[PDB]
């Protein structure tokens, strides 16, 4: 059943069609009549399954294109490790981790580019990066320019290898049809060889490797003079001085005495005092046992052998008496459609990344990175962008996937058909659940500034008047903070330092974590953001449950997934379609990232992050006034941008000059951006037609017509130009603020 | 609908073809007391005429925010106890 | 919302009775077919395969239980009495029998003004005989009315009249039954509990609610041990 | 593995609407029938004086516990006298909705067939008479219900875990 | 609609208690042993309601873990019959 | 070493695993379980030599899942114990 199928030389290799611009399409293929060519060809060239009807040279094609993305990120990783080789003051950092800001970009003398070339330390001059590779660069225990530039070396010999793997499998010998359909084959190799050989090998890197760099540059060691990476292989004496459980070899493996390895194999939790990072030893023996795990996970499905599960059963096994046929018929679907895997991965996806951001800014697993202030604000901002905008994609292409791909012949009375049938009652209970959510936060906001403005500060929604504490979350804080005592016991100290209980940890005269208070402002902010959650759902969902019909269109499937309208009548239908429904999703998902990661700067910079001197007192970057000014709108306009952009707006002449430009340029293209979402298209086509008649009255006509932009061309520049401008103000603020402050 | 087959339009039966039931709807007549009702008959069967109600209801709620509004005590309401502080100057010296 | 119009469908008469060990009970004694109050078809013994015997088990079962039920409530109250703060002669059931034989004689309530009875061969006498006469107009007829049915003669002993409606019937029948058995279950435990402890229900209950581990059952386990 | 739970509304796929255990269920079908609201066979003037001594009684507890005078001395009779306003608003709503209705000669609106297709009386609350009958009512009864909730709560002192 | 949707055993009740009661009570002081003494231990219950436990109490994580399993093992009994009679395996 | 407890709970585990896969007490290659663990029978284009039908791969599938709750039970005997 599961077997290599391929076949020989299926597409010549030739430059024929690329002097055919849309060879891909059979009406792009004539070639232009106006300008609105010229943006079909370019919208329609990665949508392999509107091209052809067979899925063999969709998958084909996918495949290919997958192994140039990966090809691109492998140039994109060459390019760090080299840049920070040979235009970086990593090693003067490795020196002076503390006072040394990292810089990796460095600018050439042209027309006054010389101010952004700033004294970063190490006798450097550059553009201080907020990526943090220097940290996980340290944490991988690299101490010299040459194995950099060895890393980016093998990462230019990686993406050659890609581009040859590419090449290779779509134009000499492609997959068949039955190959790529062999998921149980797919997420046996992909569950057990991607990640827990990964993770083993990984595992092995750090047990081998960091541990005792790490240990000598955590003690005091100058990184000149510890030994090399190999030394600690060839000469165990040397780890067995560090960590003396490797003179036994690997005889309390093999033995079962697994208790010998307690000294590089711990489950401590906060901090390393000394670093402000997570314990190395933990992360050995959890990515082992995270190895561990996913190998045994991935002996799961049915193969060539016979044992094992068929997914296929599951699914049909797995059906009550509410749900009729149950999850019956998804076999089909998620093993025909790529736009199902499509939706369910990014969905996936986003939400782990956001995770991510989460879980790494409350345990911060790099050495030195929690009191690199400008380092954890730009990390967490970036990956909660990334899954936001992921997850807009999951309903998008999921929508996709109901439009084209759905069959009502297979699916008669599964799930699928049964959410179908009641969709009306999903949308009302949901409209009323964004309905109540913004009234009573929001309204609660606009009570305490009517409140303030009119002097009753006693009637407000605030800690010293009428209270609204987090009971909830405050008992699961103190739950969590005493688990080391009674349902952990085996572990030292509690898995973060957020929790109410434990102390600070402070590296270099700077806080590194420390326990967050939950009070009245976080009740508000926490169901602010459960109600901007919903409201987007909301959006998302109507567009993906009335993508095929509804009372007002019967026959929105027969229009497509991506059309403007249909028509002026029924009283108007404009943006009925998916396609605006993703559109409107992605304001949405602006508005709830925006909102969240505000909540994060000022809280942080309220109540975590400050310096702190002799006798241990803590003073806070903004003096703890989140309480008590983030309870009314005034308060956030005042309290935060007011204040808090002063650093971006009086940046000239220095060297985060860059920072101020951008912001200005931001505002401008968030500006720029409404006079595609406000007008229409009708008004600059008959502009054109007068500007036309112009450049005709010279004789100077183009021969391609000029055209209006589309209405759906026309909403997609809006909202680009919109959310590029909007991210980028956020991003010239943040990065002046705490490169200023931090 | 007929009902006796999959037949569920009958032109006979139109309340039923186009749905129009009464899903709780009880026609039990014994609910209450007798005194109950001719108490309650007797008192509130006055404001059964609505153009009255709206008229009695008018003036009565004019009336009584009126008399609220100029009868309220100082120590209730803010705007009558008036200010009790000395003025504050303006700030070039403008009163 | 609908007309239900059900009039008569009892689940404790008919083929799909919940029956005694549940879903384990499987085949069941063909005589034992449901018919009547508390029929959960447990004769594994076989004593009612005639008809005539189980006729007369069936009223026997009832007029013990009634009998277990009144005793029932007899040996608890005057306990709970005397715990609101009513003095008794004895507080326990087991050892009340023997206040006559005390000069001070048998008080109702503990109040002396009260029964005060010292007679004793004249009064046994006296309900000796007065119940034997019921018991024979119970059994063959008399002046409160004439027998019907040998368990359920009725008439002028539902002055209430809550037997008209067969259906609330049929479910006070089998409700009676219940309670009734309980009754004679916790009699059963009564004398028991009598004869090993020596303690009264009351502080049975008080030392199984204090420390219920260490004061069970189990804490008299050797206390009959031979040698 | 036949046995299935939700079924179309009274058997009809083509009609809006499905039939759940929540919309039909002994328990929540007899609530739902016993209360005034549905009971079509009774005058609309004792059902208008039940619905109203319910709404006012329990509108008195939000306006007492918070308000501008909260923390006076007179928060009770300033909650009560807001309560009493908002039914007297409320009362007007509902005779301006019946003005707006119903007409004096239009015989009823109300469904009068039951779900088993049985002919019954349709209700008179949906008629220009029985509104206004209903809403005379429901004034009264409101404002009786906000008397009580008041007397209570303040003329006797009746001990509350709040107040 | 079936007045019956759920379809009633009535026994299933017995059987999760017992099916609960069993595991929860067996780890040294452990399981219901905390729920019963926390509802024995009410307080100043002499009249009625002392006031609620504080969110500093093992109290209110005893209770959610027996409610939890409680209703986890009633769920899997109901399913466990009127599943094996209407087939499903 | 030989003689030791850990030494006894692996071959212990291990055997039984191999026993139970042999005989018809566990599912193998050979022998599919149903929804209600009844353990049909699978045709595979597996040829092995011993006559009850157990191949390489049962032997591989048994041996590590024998391993497996062998490492566990020793390791939770050695805390507990
Ligand atoms: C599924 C397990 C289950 C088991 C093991 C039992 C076990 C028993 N039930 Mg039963 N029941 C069970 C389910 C149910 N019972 C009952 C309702 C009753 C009743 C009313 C009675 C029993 C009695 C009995 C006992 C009869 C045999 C005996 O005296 O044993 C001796 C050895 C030990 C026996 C202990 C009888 C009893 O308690 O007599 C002492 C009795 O009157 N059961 C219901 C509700 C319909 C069940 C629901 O699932
Ligand atoms: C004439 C006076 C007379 C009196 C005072 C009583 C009073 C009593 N009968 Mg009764 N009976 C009497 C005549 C008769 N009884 C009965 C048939 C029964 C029965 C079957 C039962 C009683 C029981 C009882 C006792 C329980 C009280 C009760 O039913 O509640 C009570 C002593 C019940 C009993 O003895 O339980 C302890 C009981 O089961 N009586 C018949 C036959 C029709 C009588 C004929 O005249
Ligand atoms: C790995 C993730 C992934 C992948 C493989 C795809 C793949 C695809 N997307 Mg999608 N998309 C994603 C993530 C992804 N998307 C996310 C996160 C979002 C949220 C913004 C979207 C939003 C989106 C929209 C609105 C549309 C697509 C469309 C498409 C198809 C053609 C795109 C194109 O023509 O490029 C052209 C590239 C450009 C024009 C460059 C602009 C910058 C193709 C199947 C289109 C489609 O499916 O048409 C039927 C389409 O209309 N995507
Ligand atoms: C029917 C049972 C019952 C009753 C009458 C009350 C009654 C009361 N509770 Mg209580 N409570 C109960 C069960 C009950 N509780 C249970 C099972 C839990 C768990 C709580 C948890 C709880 C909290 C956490 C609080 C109350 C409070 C209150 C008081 C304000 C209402 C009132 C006296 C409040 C109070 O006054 O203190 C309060 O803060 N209760
Ligand atoms: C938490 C307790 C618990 C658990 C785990 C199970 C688990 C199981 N029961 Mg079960 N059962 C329980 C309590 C429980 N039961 C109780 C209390 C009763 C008495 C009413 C029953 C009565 C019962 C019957 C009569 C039958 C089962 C059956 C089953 C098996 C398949 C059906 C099922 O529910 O899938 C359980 C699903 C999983 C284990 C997968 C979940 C993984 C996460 C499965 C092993 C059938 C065999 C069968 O015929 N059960
Ligand atoms: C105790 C359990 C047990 C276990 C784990 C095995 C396991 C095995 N036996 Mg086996 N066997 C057993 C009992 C067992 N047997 C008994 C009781 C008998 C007597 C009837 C046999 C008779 C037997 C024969 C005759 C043969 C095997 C063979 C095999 C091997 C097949 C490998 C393969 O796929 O060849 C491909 C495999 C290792 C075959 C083999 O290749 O052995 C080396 C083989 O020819 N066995
Ligand atoms: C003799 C049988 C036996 C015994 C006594 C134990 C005993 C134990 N096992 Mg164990 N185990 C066994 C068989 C056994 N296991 C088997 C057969 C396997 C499958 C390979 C496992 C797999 C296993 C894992 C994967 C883990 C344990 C853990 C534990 C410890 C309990 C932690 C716990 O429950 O927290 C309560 C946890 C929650 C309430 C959640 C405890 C010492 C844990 C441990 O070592 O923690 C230190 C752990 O992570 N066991
Ligand atoms: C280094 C990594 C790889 C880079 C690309 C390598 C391409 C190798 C050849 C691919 C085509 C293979 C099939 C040949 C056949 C083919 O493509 O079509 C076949 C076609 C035949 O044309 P003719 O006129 O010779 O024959 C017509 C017939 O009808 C009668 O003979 O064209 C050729 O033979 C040209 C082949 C080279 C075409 C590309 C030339 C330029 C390539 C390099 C461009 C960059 C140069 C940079 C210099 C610094
Ligand atoms: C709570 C509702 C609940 O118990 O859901 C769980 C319930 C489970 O139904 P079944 O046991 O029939 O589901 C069997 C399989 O479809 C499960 O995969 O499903 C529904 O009620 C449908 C979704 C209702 C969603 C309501 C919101
Ligand atoms: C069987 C049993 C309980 C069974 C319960 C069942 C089936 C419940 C079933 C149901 O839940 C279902 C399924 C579904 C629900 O819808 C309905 C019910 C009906 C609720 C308890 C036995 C319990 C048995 C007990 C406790 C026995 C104790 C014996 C002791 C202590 C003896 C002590 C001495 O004998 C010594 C040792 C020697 C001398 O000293 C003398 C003394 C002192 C007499
Ligand atoms: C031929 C022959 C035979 C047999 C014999 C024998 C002796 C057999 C045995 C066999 C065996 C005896 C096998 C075994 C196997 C085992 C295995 C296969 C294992 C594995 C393991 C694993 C897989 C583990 C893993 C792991 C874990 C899970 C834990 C941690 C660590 C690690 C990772 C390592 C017969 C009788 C038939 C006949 C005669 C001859």
């Amino acid at each position: 059943e599961v077997k290599i199928m391929v076949e020989k030389d299926p597409v010549k290799t030739s430059f024929e069609k690329w002097a055919k611009p849309g060879h891909f399409s059979r009406t792009l293929a004539k070639g232009p009549n106006t300008t609105t060519w010229i943006w079909n060809l370019h919208a329609d060239a990665h949508d392999f399954d509107s091209h052809t009807n067979d899925l063999e040279e969709i998958s084909r094609k996918v495949f290919s294109a997958h192994f140039g993305q990966l090809a691109v990120i492998f140039i994109w990783l060459s390019g760090m490790y080299f840049h920070g080789a040979r235009f970086s003051n990593y090693e003067a950092w490795l020196s002076d981790p503390t006072h040394i800001k990292p810089s990796a970009q460095v600018v050439w003398p042209i027309v006054g580019q010389k101010i952004l070339n700033g004294d970063v330390g190490g006798g450097f001059q550059g553009i201080q990066i907020t990526s943090g590779f220097f940290q996980l660069w340290r944490a991988s225990g690299i101490t010299s320019e040459l194995q950099l530039y060895t890393t980016a070396i093998g990462g230019l010999i990686f993406a050659a290898l890609m581009l040859f793997a590419g090449w290779f499998h779509y134009h000499k010998a492609a997959p068949k049809l039955a190959w790529f359909q062999n998921v149980e084959s797919m997420l046996n190799h992909h569950l057990a060889g991607l990640l827990g050989l990964g993770s083993l090998a990984w595992a092995g890197h750090q047990v081998h490797v960091s541990l005792p760099i790490n240990r000598l540059l955590d003690a005091g060691v100058d990184p000149k003079e510890i030994p090399l990476p190999h030394e600690f292989i060839l000469n165990r004496d040397l780890l067995a001085q560090l960590y003396p459980s490797f003179s036994k070899g690997l005889t309390p493996f093999f033995t079962l005495n697994w208790s010998e390895y307690s000294d590089f194999l711990t489950f401590r939790g906060g901090l390393n005092p000394v670093t402000g990072g997570l314990w190395l030893t933990d992360t050995a023996h959890h990515h082992l046992a995270i190895a561990v795990l996913f190998l045994v996970a991935g002996h799961m499905y049915r193969t060539n052998f016979g044992i094992g599960h068929s997914m296929k059963e599951i699914l049909e096994a797995h059906k009550g008496p509410f749900t009729g046929e149950g999850h019956k018929g998804l076999y089909e679907i998620l093993t025909t459609s790529w736009h199902a895997q499509l939706a369910i991965n990014l969905a996936m996806l986003g939400s782990l990344t956001i995770i991510v951001a989460h879980h790494m800014y409350a345990m911060p697993p790099y050495p030195y990175l929690a009191t690199d202030y400008a380092t954890q604000l730009s990390l967490f901002t970036h990956h909660m962008w990334i899954g936001g905008f992921l997850v807009v994609g999951a309903a998008a292409h999921a929508a996709i996937f109901m439009v084209r791909d759905y069959d009502p012949t297979t699916q008669y009375n599964n799930l699928l058909d049964r959410v179908l049938r009641h969709r009306d009652a999903i949308i009302s209970h949901l409209n009323w659940v964004c309905i109540f959510l913004g009234f009573h936060s929001f309204g609660l906001y606009i009570h305490n500034d009517t409140m303030s403005a009119l002097g009753r500060p006693q009637d407000m929604f605030s800690d010293t008047a009428i209270q609204l504490q987090p009971v909830f979350a405050q008992w699961i804080q103190n739950t969590h903070a005493l688990a080391p005592s009674l349902t952990a016991p085996n572990a030292t100290a509690s898995t973060s330092l957020t929790w109410g209980g434990g102390d600070l940890v402070a590296v270099g005269g700077k806080v590194a974590l420390l326990p967050i208070p939950l009070g009245t402002a976080d009740f508000l902010v926490h169901h602010i953001h459960a109600f901007t959650i919903h409201v987007t759902v909301l959006i998302l969902l109507k567009g993906v449950l009335f993508a095929r019909s509804s009372r007002l269109i019967p026959d929105k499937a027969n229009l497509g997934f991506r059309f403007p309208c249909d028509g002026p009548g029924r009283g108007g239908t404009c943006q009925v379609s998916a396609w605006d429904h993703v559109f409107l999703g992605l304001f949405w998902m602006y508005n709830a990232i925006s909102v969240v990661i505000f909540h994060f700067s000022w809280k942080m910079q309220s109540d975590v992050w400050g310096s702190i001197s002799d006798q241990g007192v803590v003073t806070h970057i903004t003096g703890g006034n989140f309480a008590q000014s983030s309870i009314t709108i005034n308060g956030w306009l005042r309290d935060f941008l007011w204040a808090q952009a002063s650093q971006v707006i009086q940046s000239y002449g220095s060297s985060l000059s860059a920072y101020g430009l951008l912001f200005l340029g931001a505002h401008f293209v968030w500006a720029f951006s409404l006079m595609f979402l406000f007008s229409g298209r009708g008004y600059w086509q008959e502009l054109i037609e007068s500007i036309v008649w112009a450049h005709n009255k010279l004789k100077v006509a183009p021969a391609i017509q000029p055209r209006a932009l589309s209405i759906v061309q026309g909403r997609a520049v809006g909202v680009a130009h919109y959310l590029l401008g909007g991210i980028a103000t956020t991003w010239a603020f943040f990065l002046a603020r705490i490169i200023s402050v931090g | 609908k007929y009902g006796e087959k999959s037949v569920y339009f009958d032109l006979g039966e139109i309340d039923n073809t186009t749905g129009n039931w009464d899903l709780y709807g009880n026609d039990d007549p014994n609910r209450y007391n007798g005194f109950q009702n001719k108490f309650f008959e007797t008192f509130a069967g006055a404001f059964t005429k609505r153009g009255l109600l709206l008229k009695f209801l008018v003036l009565g709620g004019a009336t009584t925010i009126g008399y609220l509004g100029s009868t309220s005590s100082p120590d209730l309401l803010a705007i009558k106890n008036g200010p009790k502080q000395v003025p504050v100057m303006g700030p070039r010296g403008r009163k | 919302r609908r007309t239900v119009k059900s009039t008569s469908d009892s689940i404790w008469y008919g083929a799909d009775r919940p029956k005694y060990l549940g879903p384990f009970s499987g085949e069941t004694p063909s005589y034992l077919t449901g018919e009547f109050a508390g029929d959960y078809g447990w004769d594994t013994a076989g004593l009612s395969s005639d008809p005539e015997t189980f006729a007369r088990n069936r009223e026997l079962e009832v007029i013990h239980a009634r009998w277990a039920m009144l005793g029932a409530l007899g040996c608890l109250t005057p306990e709970l009495l005397a715990k609101s703060g009513v003095k008794f002669g004895e507080a326990v059931w087991f050892k009340a029998g023997a206040q006559i034989f005390s000069e001070g004689g048998l008080d109702y309530l503990g109040n002396p003004s009260l029964v005060h009875a010292q007679s004793i061969l004249a009064i046994w006498a006296s309900q000796v005989v007065l119940m034997g006469a019921v018991e024979g107009y119970r059994v063959a007829g008399g002046p409160l009315g004439e027998i019907t049915d040998p368990i359920y003669p009725g008439g002028s002993f539902d002055p209430l009249g809550l037997a008209d409606d067969p259906d609330t019937f049929a479910e006070l029948k089998v409700k009676e039954i219940k309670n009734g058995r309980l009754a004679m279950f916790s009699m059963f435990g009564f004398f028991v509990q009598a004869i090993v402890t020596g303690k009264g229900p009351l502080e049975n209950l008080n030392d199984h609610l204090a420390d219920p581990v260490a004061n069970n059952a189990w804490a008299y386990a050797t206390n009959f041990v031979p040698g | 593995e036949k046995y299935q739970v939700i079924e179309p509304l009274n058997g009809d796929p083509f009609i809006g609407g499905f039939e759940t255990p929540v919309t039909s269920s002994p328990l929540i079908a007899w609530y739902l029938s016993n209360l005034p609201a549905y009971r079509t066979a009774v005058a609309p003037l004792l059902r208008g004086v039940e619905i109203g001594l319910a709404h006012g009684y329990l509108l008195v507890g939000p306006f007492v516990l918070t308000g501008p005078l909260r923390n006076s001395a007179v928060r009770g009779e300033a909650g009560s006298l807001a309560a009493a306003g908002l039914v007297t608003i409320l009362t007007m709503c509902l005779t301006i909705y019946g003005i707006a209705s119903f007409k004096e000669g239009e015989p009823s609106k109300a469904p009068s067939l039951t779900l088993t297709g049985r002919q019954k009386d349709a209700d008179k609350l949906q008629t220009a008479e029985g509104w206004a009958s209903f809403t005379g009512g429901w004034f009264f009864g409101g404002l009786s219900g906000v008397a009580w909730a008041y007397i209570l709560l303040y003329v006797l002192n009746l001990p509350y875990p709040v107040k | 609609f079936n007045r019956d949707w759920l379809r009633k055993d009535l026994s299933v009740i017995g059987f999760g208690l017992i099916g609960w009661l069993a595991p929860s009570s067996l780890p040294v002081i452990n399981g219901n042993s905390l729920t019963g003494l926390f509802l024995g231990s009410i307080g100043p219950e002499l009249a009625h309601f002392p006031t609620g436990p504080a969110l500093t109490s093992p109290f209110w994580l005893w209770m959610v873990t027996w409610h939890v399993g409680l209703f986890i093992v009633l769920t899997l009994g109901q399913i466990g019959f009127k599943g094996r009679q209407d087939g499903y395996w | 070493y030989i003689g030791s407890s850990t030494n006894l709970i692996m071959v212990a585990s291990t055997t039984l695993m191999l026993f139970a896969g042999r005989f018809g007490l566990a599912p193998s290659a050979n022998r599919k379980s149903t929804a209600g663990l009844k353990l049909v029978d699978r045709d595979s284009g597996l040829q092995t030599g011993d006559p009850a039908g157990f191949t390489a791969t049962d032997t591989l599938a048994c041996g590590a899942l024998g391993h497996v709750i062998g490492v566990g039970i020793v390791l939770g005997l050695k805390a507990t114990a």
